[PDB]
């Protein structure tokens, strides 16, 4: 079983090590604080399965904040787009430094 | 890559030395076990200790003063207690 | 007594129980933690003017605001 | 894998033959290689001609047990006309029971395959045919 | 630009463990009643041009190896080593500056740990590689003490950057802060470096001799930064590198007549004396100097 | 998805089964399992460095710790095993038949 | 000597976990494991890296390896290659050569994911105003939040003190 | 002062990375020519592949890469 | 999705201070006294929403107030400050403690010739309050409603109703 | 062995399990793993014979291994959707990983190898302990990490334990390798309706842990090591051949008796659910795993071997072993049966 001497002592030392936004010992953020804040914010007062069907879209916004896998996609689509146009030969590339 | 370069000419000019001055001319105890164990334990207590200068800047000082003089008394209670306990005899 | 037996471990824990206590009796820990709090690394944010507040310095030059002024003189 | 087994069943049963007896050869080729995998692991055969004759064996014993539970299948739910029985499976069990006697060449073994075999598909399709979920609700 | 820098770091170290050969030669020969080398030219530079060419030209050890790749391995190691560990190394400017430097130094003394267990257990029959296995045996048991004592004399600093410590030396001189704390260092140095007075009673032969001076001059050069020295007016290096240089030599011709005159240890007596004497002293200086710079309000600009 | 990580854990299934088949001595099977944990070291680190997960940046070198001194258990017990025996091979194990 | 150095150093990090997954005799596998965790020192470093992948080589380059070398040395005899280890290291170089042609070649390779296939410069910081290497103001906690943490880690190695000393005969 | 230069630089290549990406994408079916990927109407800090996207090879590696191993 | 809006090249052009980076850095604390009271809005814009592409004005407001501050430094006393600065410039990393005497000479000719005490230190700290125009924004993350709320369970609790109903144990 | 490093050595036992009921960061989860570890390893070897050497070996290795393999889990679940709270997981793959590493920790039946080798050359105290505590520590995790776990890895490793548990005990008189395959057969049924209502299994578990209790203390009260042993207690004293008699039927599970109990609950918040043909095939293991109970009570109070004098010795001597407590443990293992809605004492 899990139990509850963590809340029930009023000791909380080991809800710091848990999360990020919990106050580093310089006040920086990390890379997806406020997404961060408003997923906790949206799933908070619920029973864990409201939090499954209801909050998805924040937490597929903090999710490819995290990981930026299709961000990385359409980037990666971009490059091979580039690479094969200027493999044909259109527009000798002014995308770089000057026109 | 800066270091990177100066290790590679480093280990190049290693290698030019020795392969040119190659070409040219032609059971146990357990005593030997117990101090290389008794520095792996204090090398990883050295481990947790040596990020201290690091820490000195804060807003918690008595803590960390607590906590400091914490570890070094554990590392001390280890220390005599292999001691006093003959783990370095002979 | 144990001075004569083992001289060293003697005088380790001695240096040991000096370094356990002395920061009891200290009039300098107060100061030590004063340097060490009035030292900013982040950028020290400003906020929403006034509720009309006599606090919250407006020209930097103004000393109503917490300063430091036992840092110049030791 | 959950993607032949359904592929099996996914056949109406009914006829659209002979790929039942190809799913059922895929079937006994897996379970074969599963069981056969086991006894290369804890045996050690030495030489290693003998573990690829071991698993050679279980793998062609168990498809032909599959082939021919397959084939009875077939056969029989085109001749008895009637897709919502057991006892066409329950033939199948026993036959491919039988085989699996003549292949490991002793009768007694046959026979006791044949009763549970026979009443493990029977069960089996029973279970299909009324409807009895894998494993789980899981709900409550 | 910055190859002909690396060469002219890695060019007169030959020049300077040649010459060292001749001059611990000499000073031994002083410290006792001889003079000479001098009969090989005008006192001798050519005597260690002379036997170091004399050893390239005289016959290698036939093998007997065991994995002839990891025979020649193992001083390949060692040499690269020797030449990788001068790099951070502040005379006014060094060649890298880094984040920290000194991490680098005690793991790249742990890779000499590393290159005396590859020959131990590569070279030959079983009795040399008991006395390879006490040897490092009697290496590893040291860079806990000195890892340890450079983390309680940087503690006064704060920072790694080394060059924050060519700054904080301005003033006074870091051993009058730390006198017993940096004498402990000094013979965890002695350890180091292998010497008598302790123990060690191959190929090839002129390669870990190359490595053991090396790592002797790296040694004196790290303690002429590391506790005393002078300041660095800029736009004037010439005047810190004659200051360094002499007292780093100053500080070798110590070392070496500490060595003139002291018989080897027992090694039970070793093991002993490190850990009975060094190990509780060492603790006591570090919680004495972590507790007292919280007390006198000075705690450094790690910026 | 940061490409690297591919190629770590990939070298992590390598270690794994470099821990799982393993044939005649202990010690490689024990400095498999330090590959292993080298191999969570640096995954995690790079993860960790690239989130700017600057809070709990404690993983690495505490991860290193604990697993360091699991190894060292591991060095004790083979030390054991050799010393009441002649070698530390897989065989002359095959006592106390299950 | 270009963009794709963290993925080369990491092609030569997984040669050498199969060059001493491979069962050599075991100095041969202290030898790869050293390799291997001097090349994923260059990988960390390459992230920067700026005090854990110097951390890890004092540790495992320098207190763990040393160990192992040295019981190889004490315990194990293994006195004279063979057909299973090398073709073994034969299949593991097959295997990354395909990994690794496979991503080259083409768009993304799946074990069960989507590995995009390009090197890693992103991704990155932009230029931030870090100031103090974050990594070492992370690791300059542990004492002002870091109370169970190190206590139990403290203890635990006390712990293992005692028990490596039972069962190497206590007392 | 660095604050403003580095936040109209950061803008300027996003407004010129844009400018070349609705030039070169005329080609292929749907792609809205400066989606977010995320729902929030919030500027997101970019990932240094839209700032230093297809900048080929050079800047790139002396920009993300310069403090990594500038000594 | 939504796309960007991103502002135009009309307002990515402002005469930029290129000037170099001793210099900036050795003229920084009396442009902290006289000027950088008028961007402390953009840093309250700055951190009121975290949205640059909106903050633009007021950069372009610091822009034109560091220009005026260089002209002004430009046009009196003194021409030694380019002294000062080719000063404190070769040596290394910037220390401020390096040229101090002409630090001295830079702070008499500026003071005696024109105003502009140096700030004390701490007084580039010590939090500011500031007004500004604009009235602060609400919601910058912009995000949906709270979606449900748990009713909270209260009130006063019945004894079991007919003991643990469960098939016998009654009562 | 000292008395004192006795009590440490159990003091730290306690710690590693007491961090890992007690954590919410992984990190801390697997310290107490390891901890759990490094302490129960020189309780066994609590003699020197080569025995318990090579028992320790087997279960360093695997123990050790099942610990990385748990890391392995924890940092996927860190390359997804990254945070140190014990909650649902992010990953099939991860959930599978960390479900295979306990199952390597607990007693399972791909991975059960272990489990006879270790038990058999150990005495008896060191046995009971990691029964005890080894099957206690991941129970709680298990509880912790349930909402994302595919239901075929737990019900499979479930069906299979106790199968194994079953076929695989018909064949030993070596009582330590029988009390291993009722380990893994009772680790099965408590493993197997973690996904329906988890208060059975923590039931079940205090249920197990003070029959196992029961069954060691009866044979510390008289060391033996096979049956015949047990049919020379039969001759030396009566009263152990009735608690024989009581605690074999209450592991056989008999609705007279409060080993029943745990499988009667079970059958019922199982059949609640569409999951029938399931709970039967597990009840019909659980009449075949009472067998070799049966054998053996049928080898020590029922029928009767031939004895051997120097029992008429033995007579002489009263009875003087300690028993940490046997009585207290034996009718509440045995008697608890009108106590079944004790069932909701427990969440």
């Amino acid at each position: 079983p899990f139990f509850d001497v963590q809340k029930k002592l009023g000791v909380d030392l080991d809800h710091w090590m848990t999360i990020q936004s919990a106050e580093q010992p310089h006040r920086i953020p990390a890379r997806c604080h406020a997404f961060e804040k408003e997923w906790i914010e949206c799933a908070h007062g619920i029973g864990s399965i409201r939090a499954e069907k209801e909050c998805k879209i924040e937490f597929e916004d903090f999710r490819e904040c995290l990981l930026r896998q299709k961000t990385m996609k359409r980037l990666n689509a971009i490059k091979r787009q580039r690479d094969k146009l200027i493999k044909e030969g259109k527009y000798t590339p002014p995308p770089h430094h000057s026109g | 890559m800066n270091l990177m370069i100066t290790l590679l000419t480093n280990f190049t000019l290693a290698t030019l030395l020795v392969t040119i001055a190659f070409w040219l001319p032609q059971p146990f105890s357990m005593k030997f076990f117990l101090v290389a164990i008794t520095f792996l334990l204090f090398d990883l207590e050295i481990a947790l200790l040596l990020p201290l200068p690091w820490a000195s800047q804060t807003t918690n000082l008595n803590t960390m003063l607590t906590m400091a003089l914490l570890l070094i008394f554990l590392l001390a209670v280890s220390l005599a207690y292999e001691w006093t306990q003959k783990g370095l005899e002979w | 007594n144990v001075w004569a037996k083992e001289p060293v471990l003697v005088a380790s824990f001695a240096i040991a129980g000096l370094a356990v206590i002395l920061p009891t009796l200290s009039p300098y820990t107060k100061y030590s933690l004063m340097i060490n709090r009035a030292t900013p690394y982040n950028y020290p944010v400003p906020l929403r003017d006034d509720g009309n507040m006599p606090d919250v310095p407006s020209h930097p030059q103004d000393p109503q605001g917490p300063s430091l002024e036992w840092l110049k003189r030791l | 894998a959950k993607t032949l087994l359904h592929q099996y069943w996914d056949i109406p049963e009914g006829t659209e033959c002979h790929r039942k007896t190809y799913a059922a050869t895929s079937i006994g080729g897996a379970s074969g290689l599963v069981v056969s995998a086991y006894s290369v692991a804890l045996k050690t055969p030495t030489s290693f001609l003998e573990g690829v004759a071991r698993t050679g064996r279980y793998t062609f014993t168990a498809a032909a047990i599959g082939a021919i539970f397959g084939l009875t299948s077939c056969i029989s739910a085109q001749v008895r006309e009637k897709p919502d029985d057991p006892l066409n499976y329950l033939i199948g069990g026993c036959a491919g029971g039988l085989t699996l006697g003549a292949r490991t060449r002793s009768y007694g073994i046959g026979a006791a395959a044949c009763a549970y075999m026979g009443l493990t598909a029977a069960l089996v399709k029973m279970g299909q045919l009324e409807g009895w979920k894998v494993f789980a609700e899981p709900k409550v | 630009m910055f190859m002909i820098n690396v060469l002219t770091l890695i060019i007169p170290i030959l020049l300077a463990v040649a010459f060292l050969t001749l001059v611990e030669r000499k000073v031994l020969g002083y410290m006792q009643f001889r003079k000479g080398p001098n009969v090989v030219g005008p006192y001798g530079l050519l005597q260690p041009i002379a036997d170091a060419i004399k050893l390239f030209i005289k016959e290698p050890l036939r093998p007997a190896t065991s994995s002839i790749s990891m025979f020649i391995l193992a001083p390949i190691l060692a040499l690269t080593l020797a030449l990788t560990m001068w790099i951070p190394l502040p005379m006014p400017y060094p060649l890298i500056n880094m984040n920290l430097g000194v991490l680098f130094m005690l793991a790249m003394s742990s890779l000499a740990v590393y290159s005396i267990l590859w020959s131990g257990w590569a070279s030959n029959s079983k009795y040399a590689l008991i006395g390879a296995l006490r040897a490092v045996a009697q290496t590893i048991s040291y860079e806990v003490t000195l890892a340890i004592i450079l983390l309680s004399v940087l503690l006064m600093n704060g920072s790694f950057t080394l060059s924050t410590l060519i700054i904080t030396q301005e003033q006074v001189w870091l051993i009058f802060p730390a006198w017993p704390l940096a004498m402990m260092w000094f013979i965890s140095t002695l350890a180091e470096t292998n010497r008598a007075p302790f123990d060690l009673t191959a190929g090839p032969f002129a390669l870990f001799f190359m490595a053991e001076y090396a790592n002797i001059i790296m040694m004196n050069i790290f303690t002429t930064t590391l506790f005393l020295g002078a300041f660095h007016n800029p736009y004037m290096p010439e005047l810190y590198t004659i200051n360094f240089t002499i007292k780093s030599l100053l500080l070798s011709i110590t070392f070496l007549w500490i060595r003139a005159s002291y018989p080897r240890f027992r090694y039970d007596q070793l093991m002993h004396l490190l850990w009975k004497n060094f190990l509780p002293l060492t603790l006591a200086l570090c919680m004495w100097h972590v507790s007292l710079p919280i007390l006198l309000s000075s705690i450094p600009p790690q910026t | 998805m940061s490409l690297v990580y591919m190629n770590i854990m990939m070298a992590f299934t390598v270690s794994l089964t470099g821990l799982l088949m393993y044939r005649s001595h202990l010690m490689s099977s024990l400095l498999c399992l330090e590959g292993m944990m080298l191999s969570l070291f640096i995954l995690a680190t790079l993860m960790i460095l690239n989130s700017h997960f600057t809070l709990a940046s404690m993983m690495p070198i505490i991860l290193l710790v604990f697993a360091a001194c699991e190894a060292a258990l591991g060095l004790s017990l083979l030390v054991m095993v050799s010393n009441t025996y002649g070698t530390d091979y897989v065989q002359n194990l095959n006592l106390l038949q299950c | 000597m270009m963009t794709y150095i963290v993925f080369i150093l990491s092609i030569i990090f997984v040669m050498g976990f199969v060059g001493f997954s491979s069962k050599p005799s075991p100095i041969y596998g202290g030898l790869g494991l050293i390799v291997s965790g001097g090349v994923g020192c260059g990988i960390v470093l390459n992230f920067g890296g700026s005090f854990l992948g110097l951390m890890v080589f004092l540790i495992y380059l320098g207190g763990m390896m040393v160990v192992f070398g040295y019981t190889t040395a004490m315990a194990t005899e293994q006195y004279p290659s063979n057909k299973v280890v090398l073709g073994t290291f034969i299949t593991g170089l097959l295997m990354e050569f395909l990994m690794v042609y496979y991503v080259l070649k083409d768009k993304e390779v799946e074990i069960v994911f989507k590995f995009n296939g390009m090197g890693d410069w992103v991704i990155y910081d932009t230029g931030d105003s870090g100031f103090f290497s974050e990594e070492a103001m992370g690791i300059a906690a542990l004492y002002s939040y870091g109370t169970w943490l190190v206590i139990v880690t403290g203890w635990s190695l006390l712990i293992g003190v005692v028990v490596i000393m039972e069962i190497t005969r206590g007392n | 002062l660095l604050q403003a230069e580095k936040d109209r630089r950061v803008l300027q290549m996003l407004r010129e990375n844009l400018e070349e990406e609705a030039t070169i994408m005329k080609d292929v079916p749907g792609w809205k020519v400066g989606e977010s990927v995320f729902h929030t109407t919030r500027w997101v800090t970019p990932m240094m592949g839209e700032l230093y996207g297809l900048r080929t090879g050079e800047e790139i590696l002396s920009s993300t890469y310069g403090f990594i191993w500038y000594t | 999705p939504g796309i960007v809006e991103l502002p135009s090249l009309e307002d990515l052009k402002v005469q930029e201070v290129k000037v170099s980076s001793s210099v900036l850095k050795a003229a920084a604390h009396h442009y902290g006294a006289q000027c950088d009271k008028p961007n402390k809005e953009f840093m309250l814009c700055r951190w009121e929403e975290k949205d640059p592409r909106r903050c633009l004005e007021e950069g372009k407001l610091v822009n034109q107030c560091a220009l005026e501050f260089f002209r002004q430094i430009k046009r009196h006393c003194a021409e030694p400050f380019t002294e000062y600065w080719t000063c404190i410039d070769y040596s290394g990393l910037q220390l401020f403690r390096r040229c101090r005497k002409e630090q001295a000479q830079f702070d008499k000719c500026v003071l005696d010739k024109l105003g502009w005490v140096r700030p004390d230190l701490g007084e580039l700290s010590k939090v500011t309050k500031v007004k500004t125009d604009r009235p602060l924004p609400e919601n910058p993350y912009h995000s949906r409603a709270r979606p449900e709320p748990n009713p909270e369970v209260e009130g006063d609790l019945k004894p079991a109703r007919h003991g643990s109903r469960l098939f016998f144990w009654t009562m | 062995m000292n008395p004192i490093i006795l009590i440490i050595i159990l003091m730290t036992v306690m710690l590693g399990t007491i961090i890992v009921m007690i954590s919410t960061h992984w990190l801390l989860i697997w310290i107490g793993f390891e901890m759990n570890m490094l302490a129960i390893i020189p309780i066994m070897m609590k003699k020197h014979n080569p025995r318990a050497t090579e028992a320790s070996t087997k279960y360093f290795l695997t123990q050790s291994t099942a610990s990385m393999l748990l890391m392995m889990a924890i940092i996927i679940n860190l390359m997804f959707s990254g945070q140190w709270t014990v909650m649902k997981l992010f990953n099939p793959m991860a959930s599978m990983l960390m479900t295979m590493a306990l199952a390597m920790k607990l007693g399972m039946a791909p991975f059960h190898f272990w489990v006879p080798e270790v038990t058999q050359g150990i005495p008896l105290s060191s046995g009971l302990i990691l029964l005890t505590w080894q099957k206690l520590a991941p129970m709680s995790v298990l509880y912790q990490i349930l909402p994302s776990i595919n239901l075929d890895l737990i019900l499979t490793l479930s069906i299979l334990s106790i199968t194994i548990g079953g076929w695989g005990g018909l064949n030993q008189t070596q009582l330590r390798k029988i009390m291993a395959y009722s380990s893994i057969a009772h680790m099965g049924w408590m493993t197997a309706v973690l996904l329906y209502n988890p208060t059975m299994t923590l039931l079940n578990l205090i249920i197990y842990i003070i029959m196992t209790s029961t069954m060691f203390t009866l044979f510390m009260a008289n060391s033996t090591t096979t049956t015949l042993s047990l049919s020379h207690t039969w001759n030396k004293a009566p009263i152990m051949t009735i608690l024989v008699l009581i605690t074999l039927l209450s592991m056989g599970g008999l609705p007279p008796l409060s080993g029943f109990m745990p499988k009667w609950m079970i059958i019922q918040e199982m059949t609640k659910n569409d999951s029938i043909i399931l709970p039967t095939l597990m009840a019909i293991t659980a009449l075949l795993n009472l067998y070799f109970y049966m054998r053996l009570t049928y080898s020590t109070a029922l029928t009767m071997f031939p004895s051997t004098n120097n029992m008429k010795m033995k007579w002489q001597f009263p009875t003087t072993k300690r028993m940490t407590l046997l009585p207290t443990m034996t009718v509440l293992s045995t008697m608890l049966l009108p106590l079944t809605p004790i069932l909701s004492i427990l969440e």
